[PDB]
RNA sequence: GCUUACGACCAUAUCACGUUGAAUGCACGCCAUCCCGUCCGAUCUGGCAAGUUAAGCAACGUUGAGUCCAGUUAGUACUUGGAUCGGAGACGGCCUGGGAAUCCUGGAUGUUGUAAGCU
RNA sequence: AGAGGAACCUAUUCUCAAACUUUCAAUGGAUAUGAAGUUGCAGUUUCUUUAGUGAACUGU
RNA sequence: UCAGAGAGGACGGAAACCUCUCGUAGAGCAAAAGGGCAAAAGCUUGCUUGAUCUUGACUUUCAGUACGAGUACAGACCGCG
């Protein structure tokens, strides 16, 4: 059996991208998180205090605590047949914003945008759903300077 | 065409004052080899000799056929800048008698030589004391050096303002009126 | 010899961060200095930048941002002639000048320099801005860069000079000029005297006694001036004086045309056509040599 | 004895070379690798000629040195020892393992069973795939036919299918003859002893004046 | 008779047969585990706010 | 797009393909059944589809297979009204049911040949 | 078109060699009474302005090395699912969908924020 | 394994790695996709800020 | 600023000690292996006892028990700057 040590097979998994080692930029301390941010983790291996557990990275998790230069997260663990809320605290170094939710914030206030501006000039109100790819509709091919090209197979031969 | 305006101004800014070669420091060594009293008056010469205290070197292994160990003082070391550094450059080289070889000038433009008897350097022999030799080395390069020695934004120095051994060897022959004495039999 | 710095070498090489490489910025203090405790969220952390070059001192306020740095004042001691001082702009007084001036500037721009005057007598005395009213004192930590923390070194005279100009710089006088550090005792007269210049002014007598040549080559520009060695301490507080009237601004010129002085870089097709003409040189001197 | 390459014939296990893991491992049979007119000039043997593999075994480095053994004794005996280069694309690199167990009446008492029967170093071979090169010769054109009788006869030194073919190829480069004569005589090809370089133009024209392309 | 023979088979079977039940949605609301320093001055605020 | 892939995924499994006119209409009159509070009922008369589907303006048995022929607005609530079509073996046999309709098989895709299929399963 | 202070991204920014550098500035620079630190005023520190763009720094140059982007490699290698598929087997192709990476070829050689100033 | 300047330097070359890697799939994992939401107005705080400055909370 | 290399210097040699250039870490960090680290996490040095007092929360193993180990805070008294 495995030995059950804390790091156990993170051997790249903590480690540095190529050329990508050394002092850590400070946008990651100017970054700004607030309770009910969701933020991905991806574990720094250049920091080896407040590390999440390698179940955690690759995770995605909510905000519920912000300390000085930490923050509690509540990520989902699948344990046999349910899933547990397990709370982490994380430092900054090993957290990012994700993109995710603030895609769909931007989507929810271009859809009360679109709403109240055609409430207030009097248009019908419009369709705000995403909406699946449909198949393609009839057009035209012109074979104007495209000319069909006739294929076929090509005989074998012995690339030696 | 072009060509002579490129050597003439070339040959201009190779004029410049800020050029000027100048002795940077002159390093004073002896490594007396064991700890003790040898040390303490070799040190007591330096200190006659420069006007400033040494400073002790420890070995930094251990050799046994040298009887050397590892942390035990073995060296005595000065520094010298300014006209001192002439003065003691200058009698050096009068125990020369102002001859060296090609072979004794490095590819970055220092020099250096060794006395045998620092009695010739005009010390008064001291019973007490004992003789000496020691090493000189002589570090010369232009003004600018700062650029690369200064905690802030230090810099690289260009190839055209670093210093050779041809231009040390020059120097040296101008200067002091410097024999360069044909290679040492290999 | 084996070359180091070789294709294998190159590939694998990396750089270090812009600011290490022009050897200005040390990010390990950085971090410290300018990083904010996440429960305070966006809340801008003030820093007070001392720079000083060869000819010039340079203090800021700024706080950092995820795209750069906010200035959000600045005094130059190179301003100080607009209050007198046209020499000697870079000793212990004109740090401490230029350091009254920003705290002043900055605190009139706020609002704020009625309520908090400041420090109003020079003693030379360790001074904070005590809390007055609702309004606590403007708040700057101190960022002397890559300087060393010497006693007496003119970063903590600027440093002095917000400080007494009521601006809150979290210190000790442990730095200060005239604590001895061996007692750990602390001399206001040695510090008052420093700040007024009444080392200048000794420098001059003793040189002018010693050697009038010498003299005349340290203080060249003094004397051109009309500075001499029984009214500097008089400019200085003068100076101070002016600096604590009047502190906004300078106002700002014209946009004058700028037109190019410096190479503008090849285009595509002319590189090419160099390149052919090279080619054809280098033919020509093989066969004609 | 050696046990029969049927027990060690397919590839089952992941590669297993000689490292700091694997010590004591016994030398491999097969030492040289390119025999012949080794020296020759790249112009000197333009036809090539290759071995090509058509199973996906192992080949042990006793049937390697035995292929080679009668390679180079063909070849040398039909046309002396200067009118061919060969060379053995296939270096032994894998360590096969054995349970040794004693084979007399009464091991028994002795022997362990299966307990801890993870093996020792018992020989090196080769892993080989479907369309890898086996054996390599370049000749002149008139030896072609010598070439590929030796390379017949070696074939059945190996275990498995092995199909012998001609390359379009110049000698042991990876140019096709007819680009290999053009570039040549554009001089964007360097000799580089048995091969070729190829010259870039990319580079300082000081340097390209040596070689005007 | 060696008895260890871990295994995982029949497991995801026995895990989905119930269904795998995701957390709640007030487990959001607690404000356990959050700063001290926070959550007195929360008390402090909400014990002053005038209702009306 | 987002229901191709798992016309994918259930690949080996099923026949399907595009249904024409007289398929649709086939289906409903032969074989339509409605889902009317948990119940298979049969939609012997229009009325039935109407108690289900007239808030839709879906009144006939017409209305409805225009609603599926030309995928209106209320497609989704059209066919979860109809129950699932229980088909019968088609009479003629199937051909592999192990293979693709390319291989020569009966699963996959048949684009308008499952009408063919359908004129022997309904 | 630039200089400086503080930066953000952290080589399209690095590295090598070379040309040019208006004005501000930066820099080198002179001195060592004082503060301060050294075997050594070299570094660090302090007081200055005779001199210099020589170096640093900036822009530019190079069929430049590196880095970055793209093309090709290639619908190739690999791979999800299917077969009472071929083959003694190793393996191989077909159906259904995903789909790379070297070599090689071409191009680019920092972008930008706040504050102050030159032009 | 040769080549260009016995070893050495330079540019190459044949064959490789479960405990080698610049690069890097397919299958795979995780999160989000509104009323428990979005905009304001109008109050509380002993926390936070130089500061209604923020953070959070409260309201029939 | 390391490992190392190059070039120089009385006795000094392949190796003692001094000097200059280059040096992406090829060194070191108590120990196994793997990560991490360059105005540092390495080396030199000053001062020190936060290796202290108190309770909760959480991670790891996990049954979501306990020990051990660890993480982020809160209250006190302190150290360095």
């Amino acid at each position: 059996t495995n030995s059950k040590g804390l790091r156990r097979g993170t051997r790249y998994m903590f480690a540095r991208d190529f050329r990508k080692h050394g002092v850590e930029h400070l946008s990651t301390y100017y970054t700004q998180y607030k309770r009910g941010d969701l933020v991905d983790i991806k574990t720094n291996g250049a920091f080896q205090k407040g590390m999440p557990f390698k179940a955690y990275h690759g995770r995605t998790g909510r905000i519920f605590n912000v300390t000085r230069g930490a923050v509690g997260i509540i990520v989902n663990k699948r344990v046999r047949g349910n899933i547990l809320p397990k709370r982490i605290n994380i430092r900054i170094e090993h957290i990012k914003p994700s993109k995710c939710r603030t895609d769909f914030l931007n989507r929810v206030k271009s859809n009360d945008e679109k709403r109240k501006a055609a409430k207030s000039a009097g248009q019908p109100v419009p369709a705000l759903k995403r909406l699946p790819v449909a198949p393609r509709g009839a057009h035209t091919v012109t074979t104007q300077n495209n000319e069909p090209e006739l294929l076929a197979p090509l005989r074998f031969e012995i690339v030696a | 065409g072009d060509i002579e305006k490129q050597t003439e101004i070339r040959e201009k800014k190779a004029r410049n004052v800020m050029r000027e070669l100048k002795i940077q420091k002159l390093c004073l060594n002896i490594c007396v080899g064991e700890s003790g009293d040898r040390l303490t008056r070799a040190a007591k010469v330096l200190e006659q000799l420069t006007g400033q205290t040494p400073v002790f070197s420890k070995a930094r292994y251990t050799v046994r056929t040298f009887g050397i160990r590892r942390n035990e003082k073995i060296a005595v070391h000065c520094t010298v800048r300014g006209p001192k550094a002439e003065e003691i450059l200058e009698k050096g080289l009068k125990v020369k008698e102002y001859e060296l070889y090609k072979e004794n000038f490095s590819d970055t433009g220092n020099f250096g030589f060794g006395v045998q008897e620092h009695i010739d350097l005009g010390i008064k022999y001291d019973p007490s004391i004992g003789i000496y030799g020691m090493d000189f080395y002589v570090v010369l390069d232009r003004a600018g050096r700062r650029i690369a020695k200064r905690r802030r934004a230090p810099g690289r120095v260009g190839p055209s303002h670093r210093v050779e051994r041809e231009e040390s060897i020059k120097w040296f022959q101008q200067k002091y009126d410097g024999i360069i004495l044909p290679p040492k039999p290999k | 010899v084996k070359v180091i710095k070789n294709k294998a070498y190159f590939k694998r090489y990396q750089v270090k961060l812009r600011r290490r490489r022009e050897g200005k910025t040390d990010y390990y203090a950085r971090k410290r200095l300018t990083v904010q405790d996440k429960n305070k969220y966006n809340t801008p952390k003030y820093r007070l930048i001392v720079r000083i070059t060869n000819k010039d001192v340079v203090a800021q306020l700024a706080y950092s941002k995820i795209e750069g740095d906010v200035v959000v004042a600045s005094a130059y001691s190179h301003e100080l002639p607009r209050y007198g001082l046209k020499v000697g702009l870079t000793n212990y007084a004109a740090a401490y000048a230029t350091g009254l001036l920003l705290a002043r500037r900055h605190l009139k721009t706020i609002g704020l320099d009625s309520t908090y005057k400041g420090h109003e007598e020079l003693t030379g005395e360790d001074y904070n801005v005590e809390e007055e009213g609702d309004r606590a004192p403007f708040k700057a930590v101190l960022d002397i860069g890559l300087a060393r923390t010497t006693t007496g070194s003119k970063i903590f005279a600027v440093m002095k000079g917000v400080a007494d100009g009521g601006i809150n710089v979290p210190h000790s006088e442990s730095r200060f000029f005239g604590f001895d550090q061996e007692s750990k005792e602390y001399n206001a007269e040695a510090h008052r005297d420093r700040i007024l210049g009444k080392h200048v002014a000794d420098y001059m007598t003793y040189l002018k006694e010693e050697d009038e040549d010498r003299y005349k080559r340290q203080f060249s520009k003094f004397l051109a001036a009309g500075l001499n060695a029984d009214n500097l301490v008089a400019t200085y507080q003068k100076v101070h004086s002016a600096i604590r009237a009047d502190a906004s601004p300078a106002a700002k010129k014209a946009a004058k045309p700028s037109k190019r002085h410096t190479a503008k870089r090849l285009t595509y097709d002319e590189r090419k056509q160099r390149v052919a003409d090279k080619k054809a040189l280098l033919l020509q001197l093989k066969e004609q040599q | 004895g050696r046990r029969p390459a049927r027990c060690y014939r397919y590839i089952k296990n992941k590669p297993y070379p000689k490292s700091r893991f694997c010590r004591g491992v016994p030398d491999a049979k097969i030492r040289i690798f390119d025999l012949g007119n080794k020296r020759a000039n790249v112009d000197t043997f333009p036809a090539c000629v290759h071995m090509m593999s058509n199973e996906r075994e192992h080949l042990s480095s006793e049937a390697l040195e035995a292929a080679r053994i009668c390679a180079n004794k063909y070849m040398v005996k039909n046309c002396g020892k200067d009118g061919f280069h060969l060379r053995v694309r296939k270096h032994p690199f894998h360590v096969t393992r054995i349970n040794k167990m004693l084979s007399c009446a009464g091991a028994d008492r002795l022997q362990t069973g299966m307990r801890g029967a993870y093996g020792k170093p018992q020989g090196l071979v080769a892993r080989v795939d479907i369309g890898d090169i086996l054996f390599s010769m370049r000749i002149k054109e008139g030896n072609v036919k010598h070439a590929i009788e030796a390379f017949r006869r070696a074939k059945f030194k190996f275990p498995g299918r092995q199909i012998i073919v001609s390359s379009r190829k110049w000698g042991f480069t990876k140019w096709d003859r007819e680009d290999y004569e053009r570039m040549r005589a554009e001089g964007r090809l360097r000799s580089d002893g048995v091969g070729v370089q190829l010259q870039r133009e990319h580079g300082p024209l000081t340097k390209w004046i040596e070689n005007p392309i | 008779a060696k008895s260890k023979n871990h295994t995982n088979h029949n497991q995801n079977k026995k895990a989905h047969r119930n269904g795998i039940t995701k957390p709640k949605k007030h487990i959001f609301l607690s404000m356990k585990g959050v700063d001290a320093k926070f959550i007195k001055n929360l008390r402090f605020s909400r014990k002053n706010n005038k209702r009306q | 797009k987002a229901t191709l892939p798992l016309l994918r995924i259930i690949e080996p499994y099923v026949a399907w393909g595009y249904p024409n006119n007289k398929t649709i209409h086939d289906l409903l009159y032969k074989r339509g059944y409605a889902k009317v509070d948990g119940n298979r009922v049969p939609i012997t008369d229009n009325t039935i589809v109407e108690q289900s589907l007239g808030k839709f303006n879906i009144i006939c048995l017409e209305d409805l297979a225009h609603e599926i022929a030309t995928v209106g607005p209320h497609f989704k609530e059209a066919t979860n009204f109809l129950w699932p079509f229980k088909l019968n073996n088609p009479t003629g046999g199937w051909t592999k049911k192990t293979n693709h309709f390319v291989e020569g098989g009966d699963f996959g895709n048949r684009e308008d040949q499952i009408n063919n299929l359908l004129r022997k399963m309904v």
